[PDB]
């Protein structure tokens, strides 16, 4: 085989072509993944001066089942939140926030949850997704230890209730949530827990995220058949607060 | 130059035969180890005792160390124009082999 | 021509600022850098032997 | 500790799902009967079944079992006959290809025939594998990224078995069937043409290989460290963005100064995983029929390393030292 | 400059060390005590490479070489021009390395969220440590680690193979390379599923997890579903990483001879007539 | 009941180790001894935990559930 | 009147006098460090 | 040229303060590094051959 | 020249402080580890050869 | 004015008055360093 | 000089006191260390080559 | 007055004597372990 000039070859053609080819992916790829969150804004809530070296990519539209519309990308933020009580501990940029009230009853930090829509999840049939096991017909325990009639125990050994039933997902099987009967001394009514915080034993059900005292204002679900996106982020993101709101010592430096 | 290459070691009947009327490892030919096989098929895939526990042609220590054939399989130049009888990867794994019993 | 001032209404000043930026050092290091790898030009070898 | 969603506590059973359908009737060609099993349950889902049935299917699966038994025979031919021999020896044996003598011609059984009537069943069995994974996105009214990320490796499948033999002008360059026979062609070929470490687009593969197996890696975990907000329910947080696609971007925004999407990640996986075989067939396409030598190709183009001190053990130490005499 | 969505996340808290010393941003990145140190670290590093680089003779990015030292030195330490250098930079690494792991550790406590990351990237510092590490302290001296170069650190990968005659007979490394294999195929079908769900052809509605876990079924029998999915990628990982470790450290300190001739025990065993 | 099963397989475990350590003592070699006993981990693991364990607790529910798909079976 | 910075004009140049300030004094050390390192060893 | 202040119109100074720092330290770490890749300017050397 | 205190008005010097006290100590321990790699400058092999 | 960081002009002139304070004595310091270092193994 | 206490009006005692000992045990360690990895001031060396 | 910890003026000067103090024992030890090495086996 001979070159073109010089060391210049087949495959010397190829390498360069794969080059500039690579080069065009890593733009187009990298323009791909700034649909969501732009343009970039300061910490006053304005638009920043700099906003990078990659423009914003062009509009696409997804067509949505069961009727609900249309989405276009990139466009507004319509999962924003209104009036977050923050406070700034700086006079610049870079800097933390302060909560100024309750943050777990305020929804900052990693309480934070998110506007999602209030409307239930829908499988393929247009049935809500996740029901609760006493209205889905032909379910049961077929494996592991059984949840309900259980005692369950807080983060911090208190006894707050009974499991007495189990949200599941219908379309692939899975359980879900665990639903809880408080006491009337740690409150009213009943709460839901999601499956990825609890621990089942042969004799109890521990939630280490939260204590005793945190369960009353857990929030609570509109329907007793049914939950919406917006409440099941809610729930979860309150749950998730306590592994670091709990407790003063969760917080301050363990050293 | 081979026996005295570093210091004064010679050779003499203690050295293949140890005590022995037949001196160990000596080989013999064995060439056919498959059946219904004609070629390059009839030499290589199985574990014998002239293979070194691989699959690699037991075909070695017989076209090397007693007849006189090629050993080396490399080209001298980055490009090479290619013509029928050079040298292929089959030849490179019989050289394998023979380095393999080196 | 007298109205090459609408090249400001087509693109973003300041991500052209930077593109050029980095540009202009670049292309400043290469040709540094190519003149450093002859003979005739290098500088600190022809300083060597002039000593 | 905190529960690690690695395992399910409790499993529940219900009635089995048949699956969807559209005017298409994808029903009708389904089988009937279906499984559970618990032990499976602990990682994933238990149900098992029911199957798709097609043409393509049962075509494909015709051939590749008559290479199979093609292959399976022809190694219990080569023993003898004997089962005790054929289990003792079964990683050594292979299928040969034909011998460089024949040229592209078609060989004699004893060298070769049966190696390329099994090879065209296996052809044969490949491709009726991507139509129907073609045919059945088709069907379900989907894209076909999936039939696009197989071709992606029967490319290299391809290159490996038919392109090359043709461009190198003999039968006699294909890979051999059988385990350790395969890995010795793997070698020999590394060592006929140089150095396969300095072939470039071995290096790319490489480097594409290592960020695939890299880039799943990190988004196991970062699914699995999200699943309390529902993380695992990608699509619905594709459709309507929640708190933990926002979590798990500001992770890895915080962690090296830039994030993803849910939807863009997967864009990323795709295109790391796709471009290892175009690589390497684009790399082994090359060698023989341009490169013969690669370490000599690197050193004309300036990228092979060069060593100062010398070589053999009596430039380290003594032979008797070495025995401690 | 931050995200729309991304002020009521930037709150104070969840240090391992440091409290309000070190917690701040810097631009996108965020700063602790474990920042600092990696910065400093990798500066060193990098500093000390380049050095390096000078007193060789070449500033080459595929000609550079820092090697580690003969031998003969043992355990101890070499001079900072015959070995050393490497030496200090793997010490420099180790710790970037580490530091680097105890950030995400701190970023994963702020956020929220599970410690999968750092427990992940710790098999990646486990197999590196290993081959820089282990291996050489068992095998007795710091000269069997590979030296620092883009394509010097090929040739020792090369020649450790060809020590032991051939390498493909390894079983662990069997074993090493299907799990590689498996993550990617695993890896390409999932993003390809994905990808078509959520990219129908044109005028059509988008999908859900009904009609993956359908296309599967119909596909191959059997859909391992959403979460499965994940949990299999994680652990086909983590598992080639551990197999990679073990077939590193097996072949020096535990077998000395060919990888060949280990397959004596299923070639005679008494069983056979 | 995964407690049996799990019991099961430590059982199989050690009858894997002692069948090689009697090979061992036979005159065997560590690796033939070691896929025997491997061997008969999974063969008797598995066939304990099917057999064993698969008989669940039941005094006169089995009967009544025996019964009851005699029932079923006959008209169908 | 642009600004993407949100800045003043009269700000702009104030920024700039101290700007320019700093950069002559840099400019005047590396003058006379390059005056001594030719007075010591020429490349010209 | 008397209108060059307008710069900090167009670019943040704290960003640019920032980069520029970092370029300086970069472009003077390299230049003294390249003066002592060679024979004729390596301070060191030329000290050790004079005593 | 007198009006350099303004920098203090463009940034905190909670973050300055820290990015000075990384840079000088990376500073000094390159210098030394520098010197500690060549033969006229190694204090440690100096006192062994004097004795 | 232009102020980012919140800062008065008095507050910015103490801050950069103590500032230049500390840095004179690190460089008085690394001054006699290098004139006793100098005196030891000169490099000119 | 002698408005150096206003150090603690800008960092926290608490936070700085325990990086400050990490800092000087680390460094006391590497540096003892670095002595006993010479020849001519490894003292449990020179002990044994006296006696 | 300027602070960003929320200590006082007379407190932060209060904190600086007893670290001084601290600072200048700890360097006069060190000061004389350095003599009685340097005696011990000299340097330099
Ligand atoms: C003659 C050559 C021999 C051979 C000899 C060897 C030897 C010897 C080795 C293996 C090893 C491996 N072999 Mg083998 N191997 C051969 C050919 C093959 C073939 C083939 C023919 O197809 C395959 C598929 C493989 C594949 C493999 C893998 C199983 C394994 C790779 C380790 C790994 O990925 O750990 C990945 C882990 C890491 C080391 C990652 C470390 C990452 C660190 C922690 C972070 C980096 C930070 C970085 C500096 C940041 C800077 C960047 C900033 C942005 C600036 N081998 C041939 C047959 N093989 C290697 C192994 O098992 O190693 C343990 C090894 O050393
Ligand atoms: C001594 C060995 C040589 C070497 C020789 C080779 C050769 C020769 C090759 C590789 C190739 C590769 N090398 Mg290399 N390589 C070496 C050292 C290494 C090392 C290392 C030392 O760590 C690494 C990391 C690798 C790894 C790699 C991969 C990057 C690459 C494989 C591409 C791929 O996707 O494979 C995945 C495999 C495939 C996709 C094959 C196609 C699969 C098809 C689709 C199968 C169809 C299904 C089937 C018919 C049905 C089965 C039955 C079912 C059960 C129904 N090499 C050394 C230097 N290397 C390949 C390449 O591309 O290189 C350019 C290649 O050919
Ligand atoms: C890596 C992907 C490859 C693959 C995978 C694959 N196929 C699978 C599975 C998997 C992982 C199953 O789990 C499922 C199955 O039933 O396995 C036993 C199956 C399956 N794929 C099949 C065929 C098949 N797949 C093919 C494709 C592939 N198989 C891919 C290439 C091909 C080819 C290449 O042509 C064929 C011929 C069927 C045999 C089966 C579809 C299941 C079905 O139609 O009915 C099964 C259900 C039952 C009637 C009862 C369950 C079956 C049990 C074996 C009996 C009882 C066991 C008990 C209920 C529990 C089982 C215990 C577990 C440990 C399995
Ligand atoms: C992006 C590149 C990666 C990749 C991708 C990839 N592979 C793919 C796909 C994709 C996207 C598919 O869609 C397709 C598939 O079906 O996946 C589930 C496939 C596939 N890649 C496969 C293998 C494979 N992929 C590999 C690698 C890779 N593929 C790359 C890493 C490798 C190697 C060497 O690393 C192999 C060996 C198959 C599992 C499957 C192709 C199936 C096929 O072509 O089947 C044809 C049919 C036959 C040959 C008939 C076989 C008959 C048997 C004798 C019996 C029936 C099968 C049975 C299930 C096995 C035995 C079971 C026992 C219980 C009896
Ligand atoms: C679904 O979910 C998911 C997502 O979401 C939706 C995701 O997104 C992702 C993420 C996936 C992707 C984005 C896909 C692409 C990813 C890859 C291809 C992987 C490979 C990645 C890379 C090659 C890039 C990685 C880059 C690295 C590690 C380098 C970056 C680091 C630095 C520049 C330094 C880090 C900064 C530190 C430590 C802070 C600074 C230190 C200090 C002490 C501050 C003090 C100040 C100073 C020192 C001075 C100022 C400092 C400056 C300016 C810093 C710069 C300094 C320099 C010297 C240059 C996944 C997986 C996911 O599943
Ligand atoms: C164990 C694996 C070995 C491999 C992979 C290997 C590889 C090779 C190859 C490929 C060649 C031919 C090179 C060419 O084409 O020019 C060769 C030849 C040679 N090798 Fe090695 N070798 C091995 C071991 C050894 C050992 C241990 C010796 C010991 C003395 C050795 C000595 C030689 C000699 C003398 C030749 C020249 C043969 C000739 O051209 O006549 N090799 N080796
Ligand atoms: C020898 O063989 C090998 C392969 C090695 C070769 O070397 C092969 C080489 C070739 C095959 C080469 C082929 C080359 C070409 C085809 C070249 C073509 C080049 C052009 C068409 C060049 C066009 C350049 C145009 C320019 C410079 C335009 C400038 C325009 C402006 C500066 C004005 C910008 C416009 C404004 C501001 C619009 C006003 C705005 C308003 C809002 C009104
Ligand atoms: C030889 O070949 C090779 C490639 C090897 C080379 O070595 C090539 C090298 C090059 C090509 C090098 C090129 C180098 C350059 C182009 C360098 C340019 C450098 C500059 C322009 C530097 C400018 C620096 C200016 C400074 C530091 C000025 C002032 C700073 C300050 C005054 C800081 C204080 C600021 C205040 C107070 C502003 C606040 C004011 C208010 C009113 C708020
Ligand atoms: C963290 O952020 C902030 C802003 C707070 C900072 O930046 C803070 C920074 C610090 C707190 C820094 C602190 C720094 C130190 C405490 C530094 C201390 C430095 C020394 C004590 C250095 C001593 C150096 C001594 C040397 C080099 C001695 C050399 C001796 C010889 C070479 C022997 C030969 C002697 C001869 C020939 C005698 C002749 C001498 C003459 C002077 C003529
Ligand atoms: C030779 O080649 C190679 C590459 C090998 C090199 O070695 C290259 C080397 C270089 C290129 C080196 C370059 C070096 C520099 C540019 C160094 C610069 C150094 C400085 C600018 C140092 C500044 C130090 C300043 C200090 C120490 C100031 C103050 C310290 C204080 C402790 C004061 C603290 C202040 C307080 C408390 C104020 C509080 C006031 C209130 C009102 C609250
Ligand atoms: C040779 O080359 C290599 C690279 C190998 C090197 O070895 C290089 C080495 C270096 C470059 C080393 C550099 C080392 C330094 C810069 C070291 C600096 C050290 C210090 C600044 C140390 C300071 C120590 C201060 C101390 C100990 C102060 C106080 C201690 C106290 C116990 C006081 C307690 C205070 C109280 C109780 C206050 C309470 C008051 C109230 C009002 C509540
Ligand atoms: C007899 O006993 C029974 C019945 C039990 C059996 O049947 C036993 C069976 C066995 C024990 C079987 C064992 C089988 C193996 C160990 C098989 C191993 C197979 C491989 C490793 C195969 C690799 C194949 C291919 C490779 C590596 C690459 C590329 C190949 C191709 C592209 C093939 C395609 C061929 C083409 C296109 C050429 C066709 C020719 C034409 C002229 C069209
Ligand atoms: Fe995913």
């Amino acid at each position: 085989e001979e070159t073109f000039f010089g060391n210049f070859d087949l495959a010397s053609l190829s390498l360069w072509l794969f080059y500039g080819f690579f080069a065009l992916l890593i733009y187009y790829l990298q323009t791909e993944n700034m649909r969501e969150g732009y343009p970039l804004e300061d910490e006053d809530g304005n638009t920043a001066a700099n906003q990078g070296p990659f423009p914003l990519p062009k509009e696409k539209t997804f067509k949505l089942q069961h009727g609900r519309g249309e989405l276009t990308l990139p466009g507004e933020d319509v999962q924003r939140r209104d009036n977050l009580a923050l406070r700034k501990t700086a006079h610049g940029n870079g800097f933390p926030m302060e909560p100024t009230g309750d943050p777990m009853l305020d929804g900052v930090g990693p309480a934070s949850w998110s506007k999602r829509r209030d409307v239930p999840e829908l499988d393929a049939h247009g049935h809500p997704k996740i029901v609760p096991m006493s209205a889905a017909e032909g379910f049961g325990v077929s494996a592991g230890t059984d949840p309900r009639g259980l005692p369950v125990m807080a983060g911090d050994g208190e006894i707050v209730g009974l499991v007495s039933d189990m949200w599941i997902d219908e379309a692939e099987q899975l359980v879900r949530y665990l639903e809880l009967e408080l006491d009337p001394e740690w409150g009213d009514g009943k709460r839901l827990v999601q499956r990825q915080m609890v621990r089942i034993k042969s004799d109890r059900v521990k939630v280490r995220s939260i204590y005793g005292k945190h369960f009353k204002n857990v929030p609570k679900t509109k329907s007793p058949n049914q939950v919406t996106l917006l409440e099941e982020d809610k729930i979860m993101a309150y749950y998730a607060g306590g592994t670091l709101y709990a407790d003063e010592s969760r917080l301050e430096p363990q050293l | 130059g081979h026996v005295y290459a570093n210091a004064e070691v010679g050779v003499t009947c203690f050295t293949c035969h140890r005590g022995q009327a037949v001196p160990s490892e000596v080989w013999y030919r064995i060439d056919p180890v498959t059946e219904n096989t004609s070629g390059w098929a009839s030499v290589q895939n199985r574990a014998t005792s002239l293979s070194q526990f691989t699959s690699l042609p037991s075909d070695a220590l017989y076209q090397y160390l007693l007849n006189y054939e090629q050993i080396a399989v490399h080209d001298l130049e980055s490009r090479v124009e290619t013509l029928p009888g050079d040298p292929t990867w089959q030849n490179t794994e019989r050289t394998y082999s023979l380095m393999n019993y080196f | 021509m007298s109205k090459f001032y609408k090249i400001w209404l087509i693109f973003d000043p300041r991500r052209v600022f930077v593109a050029q930026g980095v540009f202009l050092f670049l292309l400043a290091a290469m040709i540094h850098l190519v003149l450093l790898s002859t003979e005739h030009f290098n500088w600190f070898e022809l300083a060597a032997a002039n000593a | 500790p905190e529960y690690q969603n690695i395992f399910t506590q409790v499993q529940v059973q219900g009635p089995a799902e048949l699956g969807v359908d559209n005017e298409n009737n994808l029903t009708e060609e389904r089988t009937t009967g279906t499984g559970f099993s618990q032990l499976i349950g602990w990682i994933g889902n238990a149900q098992l079944g029911p199957i798709y049935l097609g043409w393509f299917g049962i075509i494909s699966l015709v051939t590749g079992t008559l290479w199979f038994n093609i292959v399976g025979f022809n190694m219990l031919s080569q023993v003898g006959y004997s089962i005790p021999e054929f289990i003792r020896q079964l990683f050594w044996l292979a299928l040969e290809p034909p011998s460089p003598e024949y040229g592209l011609r078609m060989p004699p059984l004893d060298d070769g025939g049966w190696f390329i009537i099994a090879s065209f069943f296996l052809l044969v069995s490949v491709i009726s594998w991507w139509l129907r994974t073609y045919q059945l996105a088709e069907m379900h009214k989907m894209g076909k990224h999936v039939a696009w990320a197989f071709a992606a490796a029967i490319w290299l499948f391809l290159v490996l078995g038919l392109f090359r033999p043709i461009l190198m002008g003999s039968w006699s360059e294909a890979v051999p069937y059988g385990i350790f026979p395969h890995l010795d062609w793997t070698t020999a070929f590394s060592i006929r043409y140089g150095n396969l470490y300095y072939n470039p687009f071995h290096a790319l593969s490489i480097v594409f290989l290592y960020g695939s197996v890299l880039l799943f890696a990190m988004h196991g975990a970062t699914i699995l460290a999200v699943t309390r907000f529902g993380g695992d329910r990608e699509l619905e947080q594709i459709y309507d963005r929640g708190t933990a696609s926002e979590r798990a971007g500001l992770f890895w925004r915080w962690t090296m100064g830039f994030n993803a999407t849910m939807e863009g990640i997967h864009r990323w996986a795709w295109w790391f995983a796709v471009l290892t075989p175009i690589t390497g067939g684009i790399g082994i396409l090359l060698t023989g029929t341009v490169v013969d030598n690669w370490f000599l190709w690197a050193v004309e183009h300036n990228f092979a390393p060069d060593y100062t001190q010398d070589y053999g053990y009596e430039a380290y130490t003594t032979y008797d030292g070495f025995l401690g005499r | 400059a931050l995200l729309s969505f991304e002020r009521k996340y930037r709150v104070r808290g969840g240090t391992l060390i440091g409290g309000d010393l070190f917690d701040f941003w810097v631009g996108p990145f965020y700063v602790g005590f474990f920042g600092v140190t990696t910065a400093f670290f990798a500066l060193l590093g990098t500093i000390l490479i380049f050095w390096g680089a000078s007193q060789q003779g070449t500033f080459n990015p595929w000609l550079i070489n820092i090697a580690p030292p003969d031998l003969s030195y043992g355990l101890g330490m070499a001079p900072l021009m015959e070995g050393g250098l490497w030496q200090i930079i793997t010490i420099c690494a180790i710790g970037a390395f580490v530091s680097w792991a105890l950030r995400e550790v701190e970023i994963c406590r702020k956020l929220g969220m599970g410690y999968h990351v750092p427990f992940a990237f710790s098999v990646a510092i486990f197999a590196y440590v290993t081959l820089v590490v282990f291996r050489p302290l068992l095998m007795g001296a710091w000269g069997h680690g590979f030296p620092y170069g883009i394509w010097s650190h090929l040739d020792w990968v090369s020649n450790t193979g060809y020590a032991y005659l051939h390498f493909h007979y390894n079983p662990a490394h069997m074993l090493a390379v299907t799990f590689f294999f498996t993550t990617t195929l695993a890896l390409a079908l999932h993003g390809a599923l994905v990808l078509s769900a959520a990219n129908p052809p044109k005028g059509e509605e988008v999908k859900g997890p009904d009609n993956e876990d359908t296309f599967f079924r119909d596909f191959i029998g059997y859909s391992i579903g959403t979460l499965g999915i994940h949990r299999v990628g994680l652990l086909l990982a983590l598992n080639a990483g551990f197999w990679s470790a073990v077939c590193i450290i097996i072949s020096g300190p535990v077998w000395t001879k060919g990888w060949p001739e280990w397959w004596n025990w299923w070639l005679e065993m008494p069983i056979w007539p | 009941d995964m407690t049996c099963t799990i019991t099961c397989w430590g059982i199989g475990v050690l009858l894997g180790i002692m069948t090689t350590v009697g090979l061992m003592v036979v005159g065997w070699s560590f690796l033939q001894g070691a896929f025997m006993g491997v061997l008969a981990w999974l063969i008797v693991g598995g066939v304990l935990a099917v057999a064993v364990c698969g008989k669940d607790n039941a005094e006169q529910i089995r009967a009544e559930m025996a019964a009851a798909r005699e029932r079923v079976r006959g008209a169908t | 009147d642009l600004s993407f910075t949100g800045l003043t004009d009269e700000q702009a140049q104030e920024l700039h006098s101290v700007y320019m300030s700093g950069l002559w004094l840099f400019s005047a050390v590396a003058v006379v460090a390059h005056l001594a390192t030719f007075i010591w060893r020429p490349w010209f």
